[PDB]
């Protein structure tokens, strides 16, 4: 099980053996040294990633369609109604995800990271790594969107188009040199 | 040739200017210019950027005829082996593309036969010939009368 | 040492004997005719040198000598153009009034009424208006007299004789050996540094010393009769000093590397002259001089006789990565033993170069007064586009001849060429998908618009006033090219052309160049172009990769490059050969170029060419391309039907020859279908009944009439189709743009 | 497969040829498998009745649509 | 399957046999010609219908003759 | 004498069978190759690539479900030949085995073996292999190449007339026969 590392000549932690997808020997802050936490962290990493992937497409695509910018949506949409209705809808779904099924004791023991919602039988220890890596990329992206929202105060497609039109007058250097 | 002559001869008699046919019909640029080119003006304006009139159906059937006639030339000019070798590569791509493979044919895809394609070419050619002329004949006569 | 001239004296005897023995070159043809098939075979097989002999030395010799004959015929053709220009033209009249006099260099004799073709072109002259750009090219050279045109035409005829001589000499008297021909590093060094390097230096020399003064004086209205002759600029340095004062410093700046002293004739301004509408000749001089330096440098890169330089075989063998097996190994042997491989690569490049020439010469008009000659502009674009398409299809032909005739499996084991052939079903199948996808999402959009227009729903159309498809990348590129003189090409004054943006260049009233803007219509045509090129690659590449074998026929190579079929079994195997792929690619190249030149003609007539009054620009078709081109009906109505009025109303005028050529070409095109849609079984049985009647009246011929072969029928069919199609467009284009513009 | 049932040769073909050549030979009754002169004349006679009915239905539809939707 | 028949005008030149790409024909002994061999077609289930044999035959109106018939996967030349 | 050979005796040589299976496999899906490259360091990248040895011209699914063909021969030297399915391969000194999907591809390679090598290879044997496991020997069917006349062969599909002596189709109408199969000696199915 050869695997690459996140920084050239480092040595991986001893609890990261490559046994799991998208392991690149990266845990300097030692947050997965205990195995049971490493189990939950693994579920959390895939779930934050999946949500960032949905989020970043959700943030970009309506702005491409001219339906508005993602961080200005709350002057046309009421947040509190949206969030009430969303939590009503989401709650039994999240419940069942954490529960492992519909039963009170779990019963119908399902994988809460990788359930079988796959009609194309595409699941391998490789596609798992691709899902993780795409997710990590999207999480970094959604971090970018939020910081860019605050610093430049324009949307992300606008930010891209500005960089393409004026690469020297629209970059992190120029935008942070000024008061912002 | 017989219907073009009948049409142009009547269209000029009915409009009164039989001179047009008498003068122009002796050379082929006359047929092209004073029959085909001139009497296609309203037909090809059936739908324009400004709007559309009831000649828009014959306009569209006129271009449809052009397309069906031209599609017949593919069958009449390119012959079978070309297509049999291309279809072999598509059968390979279907068999080797994952997920999709599970859809299997019951009848092995092959290229049309030699006679078959002569017939299909002739049928495209005939339908387009008829549909184009009927569009032109009805739209031109109905436009001016 | 190693690179050396090596030859053989007197290897072939000059005699008219074999001239009197047709077919001599073939073992089969030399037995004489028995059927008419022989005659056709004699013409079809004449230049196929690798089917005459097996010796590669004898083939190389024939090739070299044939090349001299081609140069001789080109030189006759040029000499003709100069002579017609000196003796039957209005070049001296046009030189006084370029804007009003129309260039003409073909007069017709009065017989049977044809004198009507001698039109009123100006300069007290009657003749046929020419659209080749010669007069503008001559003016740019500095030619002002007919005497100079005469001298050039005589020198060229002598030079043509000398080249015919060289061909005879280098074949019959002193023929090089194969070792000579195989010195590819010497050849590259000489052709880059000598032919292109010194050629550019020499021509920069002519420009600096002859074309720049004479044009500078002429653009300041100096009447060509009282211009100095070109040597006068060389002998008297005071003449050229008045125009460019740097010459007063002579060659001292050059040798002390103070080259900035020559910045008055070696500029970098960019854009068009405001008087002539051409590029600035001082730029053209700097361009050619910079090229010279780079070509002379480049030709110093390969090793010949002196221990410095790169070895090409090494260079190729060095570049090998992991996906590609043994990599570029074996190619050096292919490119120094196969003439067909070289001819393939060189035709692909020559064809691609012709198309680049076409696209670069309309946007950056290089000759004085050529941009406001709209007939020239349209002609040269179209000409160079056709030449390009033909060469590319030839490149595919000769590649397939290489695979069938000169491919050695042994010398190509697990290199790139072998790996290509191991995944040829993946290559063709992906190309197939891309072609279907581009077909549906491009021509499907026109069918969409036509249908929704006809249904009375124009707000559902793909249009600039509807569902927009904007070409945003090309717009981005245009903007960047327009701003370039301010940061990324700082030392440039103006951008390379008005096309990128800015103001209208207009000589007299007429527009030379003006910005070309892109929107939905430009998007759809561009994706139609991408579709038709992809399909042509699909047909040609399939023919090259499946030339030796396929699932259908395992032993195609043994049947050869050109064979009609392998019989009616396996479902039918008509047209499996690689030759038959070149035949179908000719039709798709015809379709592709035809759409491109229609795009150009309509876009230029609608959005660039016209007349300026103050600042308002009145285009020839009044901006109907942007809306009118979004349906097939609009292409038929606003282009084909409307712009065809000039050619069909040309009888009784000096444009009537275009009217006749328009009908004649429609005829030849339809005649081609008799060959393309039938087969020789029918014709051979009809010829049997005709041969009966000749037999009954004892006048049957001894050379037995045979119907043409399958291959020849296909060849005749595509020849007459391509001729009739292209000539039709030629008539229609010239009659239109000679009348209106 | 099964279609076309009048030709075993075609109905053994494992390709898409079977379909196309099945449609194109369906009315050529002489070339059908195990065709006799009696059976040939009797299928011709019936098909003739079928053509007649199609013609009378066509006329009936012209009359109907003109009576219902026209302006006679 | 296609049907390949041999007629008595054969002169036993073996050219058809050499031409055939799917080994359908062979030479068997005969006394009707000087070469003392005739062509025969035992394996006509393997005939693809190419008619290469008829192109090879040098007799005036061929002695070998291929009548195309019903298609199979073998006769249709299919690798799928 | 000559006896009908067996593929089993040919297939005993495990190296030659391995090679045959190697070469008659399809090229891998991009996904699979990506995974293989993913499990090795960079230095070992060409070894992964060197592990594939097939093409896209090889057997598809019909071979598994209908029939495949096998050619065997013995070469005197290690030499490169051209596959009838596109591309090149190496014959080893000794026994070679190769799988193909049609009989025409087999015989095409056979034809190349008998023309394009300086010690000519004449000893190839072609077999048809069914999915169940029956192996039918095909060529040369009786030990002698079919262009050479051999005793024991019989006439098949001989018509004892010239072609002009066939009947007219209008004379055998509604009888179930054609003119071409009247009085045919050795009429096969
Ligand atoms: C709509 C339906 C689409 C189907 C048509 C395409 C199929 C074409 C085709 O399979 O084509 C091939 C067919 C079938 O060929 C037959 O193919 C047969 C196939 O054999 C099969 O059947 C044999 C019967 O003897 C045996 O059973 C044998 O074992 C078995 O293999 C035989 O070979 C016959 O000899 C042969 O006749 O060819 C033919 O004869 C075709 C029938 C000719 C009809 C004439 C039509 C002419 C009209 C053209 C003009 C159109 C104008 C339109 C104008 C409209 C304007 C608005
Ligand atoms: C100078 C600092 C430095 C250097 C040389 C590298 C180098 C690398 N990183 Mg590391 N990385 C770094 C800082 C750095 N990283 C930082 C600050 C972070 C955020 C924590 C990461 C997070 C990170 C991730 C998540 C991954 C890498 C990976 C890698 C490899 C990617 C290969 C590549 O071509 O990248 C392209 C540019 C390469 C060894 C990847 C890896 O493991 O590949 C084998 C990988 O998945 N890095
Ligand atoms: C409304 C009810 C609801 C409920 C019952 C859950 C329940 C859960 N969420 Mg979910 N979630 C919800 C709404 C809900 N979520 C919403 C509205 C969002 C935003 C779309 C998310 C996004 C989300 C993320 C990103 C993660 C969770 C995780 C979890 C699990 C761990 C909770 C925890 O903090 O442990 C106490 C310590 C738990 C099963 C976490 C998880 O799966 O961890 C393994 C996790 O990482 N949820
Ligand atoms: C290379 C192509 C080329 C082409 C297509 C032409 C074409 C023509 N030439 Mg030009 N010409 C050329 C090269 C060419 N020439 C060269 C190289 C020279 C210098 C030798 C000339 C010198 C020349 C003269 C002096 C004349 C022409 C004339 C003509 C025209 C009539 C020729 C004719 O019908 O007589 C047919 C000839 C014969 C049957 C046998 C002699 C025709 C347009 C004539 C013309 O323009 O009249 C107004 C004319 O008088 N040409
Ligand atoms: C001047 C007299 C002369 C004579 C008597 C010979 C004699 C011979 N040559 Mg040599 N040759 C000559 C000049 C001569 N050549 C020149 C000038 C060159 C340079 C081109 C050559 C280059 C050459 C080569 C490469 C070969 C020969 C060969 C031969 C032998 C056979 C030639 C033959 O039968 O074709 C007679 C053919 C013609 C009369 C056709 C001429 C086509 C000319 C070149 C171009 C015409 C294009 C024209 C403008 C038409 C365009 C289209 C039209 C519709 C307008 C014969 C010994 C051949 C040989 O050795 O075979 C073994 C051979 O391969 N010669
Ligand atoms: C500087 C040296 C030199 C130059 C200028 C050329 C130029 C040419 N060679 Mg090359 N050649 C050379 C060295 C050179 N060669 C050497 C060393 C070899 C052996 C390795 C070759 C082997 C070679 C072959 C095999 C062939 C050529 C061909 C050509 C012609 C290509 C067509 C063209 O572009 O015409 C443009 C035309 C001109 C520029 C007019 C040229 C006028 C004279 C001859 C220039 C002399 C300069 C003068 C002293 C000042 C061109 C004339 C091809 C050809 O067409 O042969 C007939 C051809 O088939 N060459
Ligand atoms: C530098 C360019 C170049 C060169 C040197 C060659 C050389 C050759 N070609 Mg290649 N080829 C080229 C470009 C070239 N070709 C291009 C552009 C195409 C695409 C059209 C081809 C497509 C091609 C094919 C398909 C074949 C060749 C073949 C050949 C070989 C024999 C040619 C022959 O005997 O014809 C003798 C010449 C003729 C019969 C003249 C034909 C006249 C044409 C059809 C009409 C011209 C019309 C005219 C311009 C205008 C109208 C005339 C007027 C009277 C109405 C020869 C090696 C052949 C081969 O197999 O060799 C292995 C072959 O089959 N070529
Ligand atoms: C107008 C005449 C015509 C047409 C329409 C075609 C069409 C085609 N040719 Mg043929 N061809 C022609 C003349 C024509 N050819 C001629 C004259 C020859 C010379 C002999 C050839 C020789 C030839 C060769 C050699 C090849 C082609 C290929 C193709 C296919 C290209 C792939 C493609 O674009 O499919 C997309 C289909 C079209 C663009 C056809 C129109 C489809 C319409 C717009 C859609 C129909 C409505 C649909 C029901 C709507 C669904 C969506 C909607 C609800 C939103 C295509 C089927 C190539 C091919 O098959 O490669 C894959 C190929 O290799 N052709
Ligand atoms: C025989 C030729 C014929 C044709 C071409 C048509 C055509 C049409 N009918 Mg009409 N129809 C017909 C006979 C015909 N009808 C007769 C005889 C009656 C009286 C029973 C009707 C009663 C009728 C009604 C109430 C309506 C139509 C309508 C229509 C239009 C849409 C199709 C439809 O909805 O009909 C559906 C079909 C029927 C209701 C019954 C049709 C009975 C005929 C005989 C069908 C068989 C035709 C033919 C023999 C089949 C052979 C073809 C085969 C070889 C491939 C279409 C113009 C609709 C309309 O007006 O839209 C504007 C509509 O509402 N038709
Ligand atoms: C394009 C990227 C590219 O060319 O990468 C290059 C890659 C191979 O590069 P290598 O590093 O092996 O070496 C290439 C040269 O050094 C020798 O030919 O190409 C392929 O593997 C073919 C891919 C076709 C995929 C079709 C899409």
């Amino acid at each position: 099980k050869y695997r690459g590392l996140w920084f050239p000549n480092i040595t991986p932690p001893a609890y990261l053996t490559g046994e799991f997808p998208a392991d690149r020997g990266f845990d300097p802050a030692g947050l997965a040294a205990d195995p049971k936490v490493y189990e939950r962290m693994r579920i959390a990493e895939v779930f934050n990633g999946r949500l960032a992937m949905l989020a970043i497409v959700g943030c970009v695509y309506p702005e491409l369609l001219g339906n508005g910018v993602w961080f200005e949506v709350w002057n046309k949409v009421d947040f509190y109604r949206f969030a009430l209705i969303s939590l009503q809808v989401v709650a039994p779904l999240e419940y069942w995800r954490g529960n492992g099924g519909f039963g009170w004791d779990g019963e119908e023991k399902y994988d809460r990271s990788y359930p079988g919602f796959d009609p194309c039988n595409l699941t391998t220890e490789y596609t798992k790594a691709a899902e993780i890596k795409n997710g990590r990329l999207a999480m970094i992206g959604m971090f970018g969107l939020e910081v860019q929202s605050h610093v430049t105060a324009q949307g992300p497609v606008a930010n891209l188009i500005e960089h393409l039109r004026h690469p020297l007058a629209a970059n992190i250097g120029a935008n942070l040199a000024h008061p912002w | 040739w017989t219907t073009f002559y009948w049409h142009w001869k009547h269209i000029t008699l009915w409009q009164g200017n039989v001179g047009q046919f008498n003068e122009s019909s002796t050379y082929l640029m006359g047929w092209l210019r004073d029959y085909l080119w001139l009497n296609s003006s309203q037909l090809i304006n059936g739908y324009n950027p400004f709007g559309m009139n009831s000649l828009a159906v014959w306009g569209w059937m006129f271009l449809f005829g052009h397309l069906v006639w031209a599609t017949g030339f593919m069958f009449l000019i390119s012959w079978r082996g070309y297509w049999q070798e291309l279809i072999e590569t598509l059968v390979w791509a279907h068999e080797r593309t994952p997920i999709t493979n599970v859809f299997k044919w019951t009848d092995k895809p092959v290229a049309l036969s030699i006679v078959q394609a002569r017939l299909v070419g002739l049928a495209h050619f005939s339908v387009g010939y008829v549909f184009t002329y009927a569009a032109f004949l009805i739209a031109s006569t109905s436009a001016k009368f | 040492k190693r690179v050396r001239v090596a030859f053989v004296s007197n290897p072939v005897e000059t005699s008219f004997e074999k001239w009197s023995r047709p077919g001599h070159f073939s073992r089969l043809l030399s037995k004489g005719p028995n059927t008419t098939t022989w005659i056709w075979n004699l013409h079809a097989d004449a230049h196929d040198f690798d089917n005459h002999t097996t010796d590669l030395e004898d083939i190389s010799r024939k090739v070299f000598s044939a090349h001299f004959g081609q140069l001789a015929i080109i030189e006759i053709w040029l000499s003709g153009m100069f002579f017609h220009g000196a003796r039957f033209s209005n070049y001296e009249a046009w030189l006084l009034d370029p804007i009003h006099v129309k260039p003409s260099a073909q007069i017709v004799w009065p017989i049977v009424g044809q004198e009507i073709l001698n039109g009123d072109v100006g300069g007290n002259f009657q003749g046929i208006q020419i659209t080749s750009g010669l007069f503008q090219l001559w003016r740019s050279c500095g030619i002002t007299s007919e005497f100079q045109l005469y001298i050039t035409a005589l020198t060229g005829l002598i030079f043509s004789a000398v080249l015919f001589f060289a061909g005879w000499f280098h074949y019959h008297k002193a023929a090089p050996k194969l070792e000579w021909f195989q010195n590819v590093e010497s050849m590259l060094n000489h052709h880059l540094s000598g032919l292109l390097g010194l050629g550019c230096l020499s021509w920069a020399g002519h420009q600096i010393h002859v074309s720049l003064p004479i044009n500078k004086l002429l653009d300041s209205g100096v009447n060509p009769a009282e211009l100095p002759l070109p040597h006068d600029f060389i002998l008297d340095k005071s003449l050229i000093s008045q125009l460019y004062p740097s010459f007063s410093k002579g060659l001292a700046p050059f040798f002390t590397f103070h080259w900035s002293e020559y910045s008055d004739f070696l500029t970098f301004r960019g854009g068009l002259n405001n008087v002539t509408g051409g590029l600035w000749l001082t730029d053209v001089a700097h361009h050619h001089l910079a090229l010279a330096v780079l070509f002379i440098l480049a030709g110093h890169m390969y090793k010949t006789n002196w221990k410095i330089g790169h070895d090409i075989k090494g260079l190729l063998e060095s570049h090998t990565g992991p996906f590609t097996g043994q990599g570029h190994k074996g190619l050096y042997e292919i490119f120094t033993n196969s003439w067909h491989a070289q001819l393939s690569l060189n035709l692909a490049m020559m064809g691609s170069l012709s198309i680049i020439v076409a696209q670069h010469m309309y946007s950056m008009p290089p000759y004085p007064y050529i941009a406001i000659d709209y007939g020239t502009e349209l002609s040269l674009f179209t000409h160079h586009y056709w030449i390009g398409g033909f060469c590319i299809v030839g490149a595919a032909a000769h590649a397939a001849i290489f695979m069938v005739r000169d491919y050695d499996p042994a010398l190509n084991f697990n290199n790139l060429l072998d790996r290509v052939l191991l995944h040829r079903d993946a290559i063709i199948s992906h190309l197939n998908w891309v072609c279907i996808f581009l077909g549906l999402h491009s021509f499907g959009l026109y069918i969409h618009n036509d249908t929704l227009s006809a249904l009375g729903r124009p707000q559902d159309m793909f249009s600039d006033s509807a569902i927009q498809l904007q070409p945003v990348f090309a717009q981005w590129i245009q903007n960047t090219h327009y701003l370039a003189p301010t940061l990324t090409a700082f030392n440039l004054v103006s951008p390379t052309t008005p096309v990128w943006g800015g103001d209208v260049v207009s000589i007299s009233g007429k527009v030379a160049m003006m910005p070309i803007k892109l929107g939905t219509a430009d998007f759809l045509v561009h994706h139609i172009h991408a579709f038709t090129i992809h399909v042509t690659v699909l047909i040609l590449l399939k023919g090259v990769l499946f030339s030796r074998s396929s699932r259908l026929i395992p032993d195609k190579a043994s049947l050869g490059f050109r064979f009609p079929c392998d019989g009616p079994g396996r479902g039918g195997t008509c047209q499996v050969s690689a030759w038959d792929h070149v035949f179908l690619g000719l039709f798709w190249m015809y379709n592709s170029i035809s759409v491109a030149i229609f795009h150009f003609s309509w876009k230029m007539q609608s959005d660039v060419w016209g007349t300026v009054l103050a600042n308002k620009v009145s285009h020839i078709t009044g901006g109907n391309f942007s809306q009118g081109s979004l349906t097939i009906n609009g292409w038929l109505r606003d282009f084909l039907w409307a712009q065809s009025s000039q050619v069909i109303q040309s009888y009784g005028s000096p444009l009537s020859a275009y009217g006749l050529m328009f009908l004649g070409a429609h005829f030849v095109w339809a005649f081609s279908l008799m060959f393309l849609f039938s087969g020789r079984g029918y014709w051979q049985e009809l010829i049997e009944s005709i041969v009966w009647a000749h037999n009954k009246l004892k006048v049957a011929p001894n050379i037995q009439p045979r119907a043409l072969s399958i291959t020849q029928g296909r060849a005749v069919g595509v020849a007459h189709y391509l001729l009739g199609g292209i000539a039709t467009t030629w008539s229609f284009f010239l009659a239109r743009i000679i009348s209106v513009g | 497969t099964k279609f076309p049932k009048f030709s075993q040769g075609l109905a053994q073909d494992p390709t898409t040829r079977r379909i196309w050549f099945g449609i194109a030979t369906s009315h050529d009754f002489e070339s059908h498998d195990g065709m006799t002169e009696n059976n040939l004349y009797q299928k011709i006679f019936a098909s003739h009745f079928g053509q007649l009915a199609i013609i009378f239905l066509w006329t009936s539809g012209n009359l109907f649509h003109v009576a219902w939707q026209g302006n006679f | 399957s296609h049907s390949v028949k041999i007629y008595n005008t054969c002169i036993g030149c073996t050219q058809c046999v050499r031409a055939c790409p799917t080994d359908v024909l062979e030479m068997v002994p005969w006394d009707g010609c000087k070469a003392g061999q005739i062509a025969s077609s035992p394996r006509t289930e393997d005939c693809v219908g190419c008619k290469r044999c008829e192109s090879a035959c040098p007799t005036d109106f061929l002695s070998v003759r291929v009548y195309l018939g019903s298609e199979t996967s073998r006769s249709m030349g299919l690798a799928y | 004498a000559w006896t009908v050979p067996d593929l089993a005796d040919a297939l005993k040589n495990t190296s030659a069978v391995a090679k045959a299976k190697g070469i008659a496999t399809q090229l891998p899906t991009f996904w699979e190759l990506r995974d293989a490259l993913s499990e090795v360091p960079k230095s070992k990248f060409p070894e992964v690539f060197a592990s594939y040895k097939g093409s896209t011209g090889t057997l598809l699914s019909a071979a598994e479900k209908e029939e495949k063909y096998v050619i065997t021969w013995t070469s005197p030297k290690k030499q490169i030949f051209e596959l009838p399915t596109g591309g090149a391969a190496e014959m080893e000194e000794g026994e070679n085995i190769f799988f193909f999907a049609r009989k025409e591809q087999c015989l095409a390679l056979g034809a190349q073996l008998r023309t394009a090598f300086k010690p000519r290879i004449e000893n190839f044997q072609i077999f048809r292999v069914f999915p169940n496991g029956e192996v039918q020997y095909l060529h040369p069917k009786d030990g002698v190449f079919p262009e050479k006349v051999n005793q024991g062969r019989t006439k098949a599909n001989h018509n004892p007339r010239s072609i002009g002596e066939n009947a007219e189709p209008a004379s055998v109408k509604f009888t179930g026969t054609t003119p071409k199969d009247v009085q045919t000696e050795g009429a096969v199915a």
